[PDB]
């Protein structure tokens, strides 16, 4: 129950990590920056998380 | 402006390239035939 517990929020506290891009939320980087660069951005969170 | 994802007024209002467009963008200085000159619309 513990390990499975732990992998659980393991997981889930993996998502406000950085992985090199500049915030661990999605709105940010789609707001605060232009396409070209935002999908650069997102490519960074999206090969971190998969 | 004219490259793929660009911003400004030509990018904005007039002449938009994708942010994959495939091709290549050549220009060229004419002021040896084209400034005299205010036909050259822009938004």
């Amino acid at each position: 129950v513990n390990q499975n517990a732990q992998a659980l929020n393991t997981l889930v506290k993996q998502l406000s990590s950085n992985f090199g891009a500049i915030s661990s939320v999605l709105n940010d980087i789609l707001s605060r920056l232009d396409p070209p660069e935002a999908e650069v951005q997102i490519d960074r969170l999206i090969t971190g998380r998969l | 402006q004219i490259a793929p994802g660009q911003t400004g007024k030509i990018a904005d209002y007039n002449y938009k390239l994708p942010d994959d467009f495939t091709g290549c963008v050549i220009a060229w200085n004419s002021n040896n035939l084209d400034s005299k000159n205010y036909n050259y619309l822009y938004r």
